[PDB]
């Protein structure tokens, strides 16, 4: 992507990094694999 | 021009002790050609 | 599923703030994982 | 990881969280899987 | 010591309601031994 509003436009949300310094972009399918407690609450792709 | 100077005042949950410091500038930037016929630009090569 | 935020931490799940669009992620400790992965080698057992 | 810097010093960036107590670090590999619309894109290894 | 009351001083956009509150202690660390001979140690076992 090359500027920020690239990734609302996609769809993407952006998050900011604080402890480090730069920003990540997290996706939908991100957001499942972001939340697991186990092999169980994987979205069915991975 | 803002500075968010390091201290109490840059103290939140990302930085509790409060170390990093911060400025910014931000502006806007535009024009427009109004005659391109009074524009003129010659290209060459140096030595 | 989530109904509030405390359900999420009294679940154990986090919840990081969410800058730009959106409103909120929610982290699981396995995401964290996958998310604190350099190589293929350091993915969890899972992926 | 001990102290912050080895975060740093490794490449792996951290982000601040504000609902709960943590510092979550993310990876060049947890970047693309979490920039993910569906099972197209992420790495290979995935 | 820094301290940030929960309030309007600490809404951001993480906390749009400002229910946070933070503090925070920094010091540093010292002992330049200036003579190590004369700090004179003993160990032994207890009973």
């Amino acid at each position: 992507y090359s500027d920020v509003d690239a990734i609302l436009a996609d769809g993407k949300q952006a998050v900011a990094v604080k402890h480090g310094g730069g920003l990540v972009v997290v996706g939908e399918l991100g957001a499942q694999v972001l939340a697991a407690k186990d092999v169980s609450e994987l979205p069915d792709g991975v | 021009t803002y500075t968010k100077k390091p201290g109490i005042e840059t103290v939140s949950y990302a930085d509790p002790y409060g170390e990093m410091g911060l400025t910014s500038i931000k502006w806007y930037y535009g024009s427009l050609i109004l005659r391109p016929e009074w524009i003129a630009l010659f290209k060459t090569v140096a030595a």
